[PDB]
């Protein structure tokens, strides 16, 4: 998932 | 592992009503805002962006601004609850909750919008 991918970056 | 679960992964909601779809995440001790991040999206539209308690009306996609909110009281129960008022036919589709809280996971929820013939609409 691209949304999932972007979400892990911003958080971690 | 930190697991997010959904009580319903399919919702049928009345046209013109309010809907609340829910994602559950584990909260053992008292909920720590400093550790909690919640994102709700659907079809690349940003709906909720909740960072350690911080939110910003501006990042919310225009089709959901003033209609969509995270129910704050529910978080301390381990319930990420998205409420959308005045449900439209364009709201049917697939929603994603993404939660970070000592670990990270996400679930998809499918929403169907119906218009019962004897309902308010
Ligand atoms: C498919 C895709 O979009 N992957 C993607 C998007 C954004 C990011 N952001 C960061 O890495 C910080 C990663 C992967
Ligand atoms: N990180």
């Amino acid at each position: 998932d691209c949304q999932w991918a972007a979400f892990l970056c911003r958080v971690y | 592992a930190f697991t997010v679960t959904v009580p319903k992964d399919l919702y049928v909601v009345e046209y013109g009503s309010n809907m609340t779809i829910e994602c559950k995440f584990p909260v053992e001790k008292q909920l720590d805002l400093a550790a909690l991040i919640v994102y709700w999206e659907m079809e690349d539209k940003n709906i909720i962006q909740f960072v350690h308690g911080e939110e910003d009306l501006k990042v919310q996609h225009s089709s959901y601004r003033q209609r969509a909110r995270l129910l704050k009281d529910q978080l301390s129960l381990g319930n990420a609850a998205l409420q959308i008022t005045d449900v439209k036919l364009q709201d049917a589709g697939v929603y994603r909750c993404m939660i970070s809280y000592g670990g990270a996971d996400y679930k998809r929820i499918t929403v169907k919008v119906n218009a019962p013939y004897a309902a308010a609409l």
